């Protein structure tokens, strides 16, 4: 997956 | 989510807004093709990642899967940017207030090749904002409008009905304002029309970048490649 | 300026340009009919654009950059809205009605036809109206240049009061009409987006001598670099 | 000229 899609979930 | 009112809606709105950030501007020394693209860039990284914790609290939007979060991202992002920096420039006629410690005009930017055309369009889009004495609270719905619209037709209602919501919150904050019926149409329809030149100018923007990325003027971070892939 | 709602929507409607033919396949033939319908089609668009009510009122300068601006939106604004009651194709002539897939017969053509048939799909959903569309092609012709001024606000006013006047008409609550206005002109934003990179598109083309285009064609592309 | 230039005025 995209670095977005793992950044997205950083919470 | 389609339950706030127009007041929530705005609270929301202006609750959610990110910082302005600084830049890495050194004035020991001039300014460079590629160190003016290095300050704007590293600029544009910080701010994406304030970006996507700002976009996770516009109302609807963690509700969609994380593919359509991150489309609709990769689509707007410097839509986003760009708008943020109208914005940020509007009490500054003839200058782009990048940064608190940017400040730079059309002059400086002939300092980047295929630049000062970008320029132009931004110090024109911020006039136009400062002869409509756009305000903030206008301001931050066409930047969430931004976000939700851009990428939905690449792909839905419940987007269209946030987006309805936003509308309504518009109308609402003009009617407040004073605004005469006729003027509340007139001026929603002057400000999305401000969207279509927003459009414009990331799309000139984007393939401004991809040629200095391809010229090996900057590094770009993963973010910003994978950002500048998408499109 | 002076006209009513109801008389803007008369004078756009009898401005509007006529229909095309194509002639009655690789890239080099799909490239070729699409440029040579564009390049007829911009000078029946040249026409319809002095119609405009306001525009003839510009300077000769300012009536060329709207035209040199506009011009592909106005063409792809066009088209979606012939292509509305067809899903799934492109009515870019109604002799030459193409459906999705023929878009991969030209390099990097079938995104630019994604992007077109949604926006179709999008009129079909709203129900676009054709005295809607009419005000919205005006629109695009006034506005996507104006930045780059005050009489040509004033007109962009008027149209955007004779799409209310067609909304309440339609018997829309005034929270429907401000919410329709909205739902159109963001699909303006999308329009733009995809003149944009079908101007890529043909620069690419024009790079390639894929294709003969016209001098007409030729300058107008060229006002966009 | 470009070609816009005079077709802007042909009646
Ligand atoms: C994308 C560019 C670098 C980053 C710039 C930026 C950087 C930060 C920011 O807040 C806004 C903008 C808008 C203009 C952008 C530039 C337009 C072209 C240039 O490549
Ligand atoms: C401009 C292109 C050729 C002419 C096409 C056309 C031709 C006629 C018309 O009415 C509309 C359109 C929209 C899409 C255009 C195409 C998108 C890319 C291609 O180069």
């Amino acid at each position: 997956h995209k670095l977005l899609h793992r950044l997205l979930q950083d919470s | 989510a389609l339950s706030l009112t127009a007041d929530q809606m705005v609270s929301a709105l202006l609750d959610a807004e990110p910082p302005i950030l600084y830049s890495e501007y050194d004035p020991t020394r001039p300014f460079s093709e590629a160190s003016m693209m290095g300050l704007l860039t590293n600029l544009a990284d910080r701010e994406l990642v304030h970006m996507i914790n700002w976009a996770k609290r516009v109302p609807g939007f963690v509700d969609l899967t994380l593919h359509d979060q991150v489309h609709l991202l990769e689509c707007a992002w410097l839509e986003i940017l760009m708008i943020g920096l109208v914005w940020r420039s509007m009490e500054h006629p003839g200058k782009l207030l990048f940064a608190p410690n940017l400040l730079l005009d059309r002059n400086q930017g002939k300092c980047v090749e295929g630049m000062v055309e970008i320029f132009d369009m931004l110090l024109a889009t911020s006039s136009r904002f400062r002869m409509m004495n756009l305000q903030g609270e206008e301001f931050v719905c066409l930047k969430s409008i931004i976000l939700l619209n851009s990428g939905v037709y690449t792909f839905k209602d419940h987007i269209h009905r946030v987006l309805d919501k936003i509308t309504d919150t518009l109308i609402h904050l003009m009617a407040k304002a004073g605004l005469t019926l006729q003027q509340q149409h007139q001026r929603l329809a002057q400000l999305l029309l401000i969207l279509s030149h927003i459009r414009h100018m990331s799309n000139k923007g984007m393939e401004h970048l991809y040629s200095m990325k391809c010229k090996n003027v900057v590094p770009l971070s993963d973010l910003l490649l994978e950002m500048l892939d998408a499109h």
